[PDB]
């Protein structure tokens, strides 16, 4: 007594498996403001990138 | 700036030529009237790209 659906092998009963919560974030995340500003970070530190770092707006 | 991490503190002189500013020359001679410099009168001259105007 399980509801049973179909399948290639016939009408199997199926289920539902636990949410494990790996999962790289896939193409929906990826966004152009979202890593825009996060490339900003690969520039070196010092006092010629601070304030223009801060103050970049999108 | 305050967004800066250390404490010795850079101040960077707003314009350069320093090494100079002792040993100015003085060049006199004639001018065109295409020139907007005011004659007789002695007037600093940065660099070469704006002689003839």
């Amino acid at each position: 007594m399980n509801v049973l659906i179909p399948g290639i092998d016939g009408m199997v009963s199926a289920g539902t498996l636990e949410y494990t919560g790996c999962c790289p974030p896939s193409f929906a995340d990826v966004d152009e403001c979202t890593l825009a500003t996060a490339f900003v970070g690969l520039l070196p530190s010092g006092p010629l990138w601070d304030r223009p770092k801060y103050e970049a707006i999108t | 700036d305050a967004l800066s991490d250390g404490f010795v503190r850079l101040c960077i002189d707003p314009s350069l030529n320093f090494f100079g500013e002792g040993c100015k020359i003085l060049v006199e001679g004639q001018m065109t009237d295409d020139g907007s410099a005011t004659p007789d009168a002695v007037t600093c001259v940065t660099s070469e790209l704006d002689i003839i105007e």
